[PDB]
């Protein structure tokens, strides 16, 4: 599948959004995407180091700050061994 | 016009508070006023706080959430990490 | 026999166009017997080694000018105005497929050695001989307006007193704006001397 | 603004010094009879005082001609006047 | 010519560039006139007064 | 306009060294690259500041994170 | 629009076959004589002295140099005396 | 809509602009840029912990703009309307 | 000789879909190996069955293993990429 269908498929969907700073990731309802890369994020929760930071609300996240997203059918957030 | 450009219109429109945190490790408390096709913001009534860690006679101290208000802020769209509408 | 190295500047071009008034197919092959000519001397000097000291334009020792008119340009050269106005063409290996018994089948955009249509058009000439004799003959024959249109299109411009002038000025003006100044013989000089 | 005197700080927190010659779009700074500065605050710990003067030297160099990269450049003073 | 230059270009009778490298021109790439015809009705009188004495 | 091809021509299939930055020390041998001169080595050994090489097989490298190209031969 | 040129990167085009000193991100200079600089300023060098700004004093030939990664460079008087200095009035 | 443009005519104040590294520069706009780099005159600049400089122009480019804080007084609602031609 | 774009290589491995480890600039610690699924011209290289690793920070060594699913990597942070050569 190309990435920009991955992410029409990932739009109205549940999704995991790494940032590249501090290890901060977002669990998130996602509800739309632009053509470059600015996700627009509803039911926002936030983990720091994979502890409990919170939730947030709806929010906007920007192509420069992402490190990576997935989505989030049955993956959980405690660190492996 | 139905993703970031709808929500920062939606803020445009309600006038209505967002919560900025930025890559100085910042946190912004602003009203909404015009944007751009770069998300570049204007912004009211700011409420600037952010951590520092004053070094007191060569030990660490405890942090302090030090902040500032300033009337009137205008916001590059590169230098955001995430914007909160509340 | 002294052993200096050697390029060819193939003069009068204005001649090709206006004189002997031979369509850009047989300029081609005018231009293919004054080279082949002056490579068969190099070789009847030293037999052997003269295609180590072959004369051509496709390596870039061949420049093609008209002095009266002050212009002059390689095929390397002239695939960089190709690269200049278009954008993003490999030089040298353009001005290599320009020379020579190749075709340019244009849909498929491939050079081939023998055309794909019959009639179909040399890549020197289609890309080379064709437009330098359009320049001519549109520099010549048009009014002040068309002229106007037609260079305005190229992207070369001119003062409208400038337009108005005699055939001969204008037309060394023209010429002036179209090949520029003579960088693509310092270019073969700095390359192959 | 062409050929007055002018001192760059880039963005380390170095400065080129001297005349300068021309620009373009991307500002790329060229900038020609130059001398560098360093400020290096250097702690010259005289043995006498226990107080660390942390001088900050700014230490010099002639090169010649700069071509300063335009993604480097933070700011800009203009000095005197051309002669 | 003991290597001729469409020789090289191509390779003894293969009538094509082969497809490993392939050269191929941009699409936005014509020729620098292409649409304007060779000669206008006016480029016979034209060259005549190009001959013409002063 | 369209971007300059780099004139790499000379290191196609070369023996040569590569740091990117981190003092990422690549040492390989070019097939092919493009625009962006993102730089393709075949039978790539790569190495650490320690001084340990490892082989990566055929491989590429993102020409914003390429640096400084130095051939040995 | 046509697509003009820096006088920077023009005069680098200029220095090209000189003996340039330029230095770099990592605080490294490097001296040689440069024998091809394009627009994006990538260069190359051959005959180069390196001092790297840990101490590392070295000499080499032939490297590639980024002009994202490049600093700042330095060239002669008579690249200062170059005609393009002189406003051609068009 | 260029917010770029924006700033070039609701420039010339004496603003506050906080550096991308965290230089503090503040003065007299002259002019900005397409490119956002703006010029400032009667400047004075605060660098990281040293001591101030008051320089009489400082132009500062856009990408080292990080922050930008206008006066209090300015006429935000008719600033802020649009005079661009519509395409 | 055959000169081989560095799409056309991208394109070629997602075809015969080896197993790709992904290095990320200015990040020694951090690898991801996975199964490739495509690509853009912004070469972002959606991976699937992808663990994330994290190395030793001394002898650089894989410590720490994470998969993760199936994630869209952004094409800046993708630094370096490397065709894993299975054994077959």
């Amino acid at each position: 599948v190309n990435p920009r269908p991955f992410l029409q498929d990932l739009v109205n969907q549940d999704v995991i959004v790494r940032l590249k700073w501090g290890q901060t990731e977002y669990k998130g309802r996602l509800v739309s995407i632009d053509s470059y890369m600015n996700i627009q994020l509803a039911n926002t929760e936030e983990f720091i180091n994979y502890k409990s930071t919170g939730h947030l609300g709806q929010v906007l996240i920007r192509c420069n700050n992402v490190l990576w997203v997935t989505a989030a059918a049955g993956k959980q957030m405690t660190p492996t061994e | 016009a139905n993703g970031p450009l709808s929500l920062l219109q939606t803020a445009v429109r309600s006038h209505t508070q967002v919560l900025i945190s930025v890559r100085s490790g910042r946190k912004l408390l602003a009203r909404v006023k015009a944007f751009d096709r770069h998300c570049n913001m204007i912004l009211e009534n700011v409420k600037e706080m952010w951590t520092e860690t004053p070094v007191t006679n060569g030990k660490k101290g405890r942090p302090v959430n030090k902040d500032r208000f300033i009337s009137k802020m205008f916001l590059r769209g590169d230098s955001v990490v995430i914007v909160l509408l509340s | 026999l002294e052993d200096i190295p050697l390029t060819l500047i193939i003069n009068k071009m204005d001649r090709l166009i206006l004189e002997l008034k031979i369509p850009p197919t047989d300029a081609y092959f005018k231009l293919k017997h004054v080279i082949e000519e002056v490579n068969t001397v190099i070789e009847n000097t030293i037999p052997g080694r003269g295609e180590s000291k072959r004369l051509s334009p496709e390596k870039g020792n061949v420049l093609f000018a008209c002095t009266s008119m002050g212009w002059c340009f390689t095929l390397q050269s002239f695939a960089k105005m190709y690269s200049e106005s278009y954008g993003g063409v490999n030089v040298e290996e353009f001005a290599r497929r320009l020379w020579g018994d190749v075709y340019f089948n244009p849909k498929k955009r491939t050079f081939t050695r023998k055309p794909i249509e019959e009639g179909a058009k040399r890549s020197f000439v289609n890309f080379v001989m064709e437009p330098i004799y359009k320049l001519y003959s549109h520099t010549i024959s048009e009014g002040p307006e068309d002229l106007k249109r037609t260079l305005s299109k190229l992207g070369i411009f001119l003062k409208p007193s400038q337009y108005k002038a005699d055939p001969k000025v204008l037309m060394k003006l023209v010429c002036e704006q179209f090949f520029g100044p003579s960088t693509a013989f310092v270019d073969m000089v700095i390359k192959h001397i | 603004y062409i050929n007055w005197r002018m001192r760059v700080t880039l963005n380390d927190g170095r400065q080129m010094t001297g005349q300068m010659l021309a620009f373009d779009k991307h500002m790329n700074l060229v900038l020609a009879d130059t001398e560098e500065f360093r400020k290096t605050k250097r702690m010259q710990a005289k043995p006498n005082s226990s107080t660390t003067q942390t001088l900050i030297q700014e230490e010099k160099r002639t090169l010649g001609l700069t071509i300063v990269r335009g993604a480097n450049i933070i700011a800009l003073s203009v000095e005197s006047p051309p002669p | 010519l003991t290597v001729s230059h469409e020789d090289e270009l191509f390779g003894k009778g293969n009538i094509e560039e082969p497809e490993e490298e392939a050269f191929v021109l941009p699409a936005a790439v014509e020729p620098f006139f292409a649409d304007e015809e060779l000669e206008t009705e006016d480029t016979r009188s034209a060259i005549e007064l190009w001959w013409a004495p002063y | 306009m369209a971007p300059a091809q780099p004139e790499l021509k000379k290191y196609l299939d070369k023996r040569l060294f590569v740091e990117l930055n981190g003092s990422r020390r690549v040492i390989g041998v070019l097939r092919g690259y493009d625009v962006f001169l993102n730089i393709v080595l075949d039978d790539a050994v790569e190495e650490r500041p320690n001084g340990e090489k490892v082989k990566l097989g055929m491989v590429t490298i993102r020409g914003n994170s390429v640096v400084i190209l130095e051939p040995l031969e | 629009m046509t697509s003009s040129i820096g006088i920077p990167i023009k005069l680098l085009n200029e220095a090209q076959g000189h003996i340039v000193t330029l230095e770099l991100t990592t605080g490294q200079t490097y001296r040689g004589k440069l024998i091809e600089a394009e627009d994006n300023m990538n260069v190359q060098l051959k005959d180069i002295t390196v001092t790297a700004r840990d101490g590392r004093v070295s000499h080499l030939e032939q490297i590639y140099i980024r002009g994202s990664h490049v600093r700042f460079f330095i060239v002669p008087d008579m690249l200062r005396n170059a005609p393009m200095f002189r406003s051609r009035n068009v | 809509m260029k917010l770029v443009r924006f700033l070039m005519k609701c420039a010339n104040e004496t603003v506050t602009i906080e550096l991308k590294n965290g230089a503090i520069v503040h003065g007299t706009i002259a002019s900005v840029t397409p490119k956002m780099d703006t010029a400032l005159r009667n400047v004075r600049y605060t660098p990281k912990g040293e001591e101030p400089y008051s320089v009489e122009s400082l132009t500062v480019r856009g990408n080292t703009i990080r922050y930008y804080i206008l006066p209090d007084s300015l006429p935000l609602d008719t600033l802020l309307i649009d005079d661009a031609p519509k395409p | 000789r055959v000169l081989l774009p560095p799409i056309n290589f991208l394109f070629r491995l997602l075809q015969q879909r080896t197993p790709v480890q992904i290095w990320l600039y200015e990040q020694l610690a951090i690898r991801i190996t996975g199964v490739i699924r495509g690509f853009d011209e912004f070469m972002n290289l959606v991976i699937d069955d992808a663990v994330e690793i994290k190395l030793s920070p001394k002898t650089n060594e894989p410590e720490s293993k994470r998969p993760l699913g199936q994630i869209l990597l952004k094409g800046d942070n993708i630094s370096l990429i490397q065709a894993l050569s299975g054994s077959a």
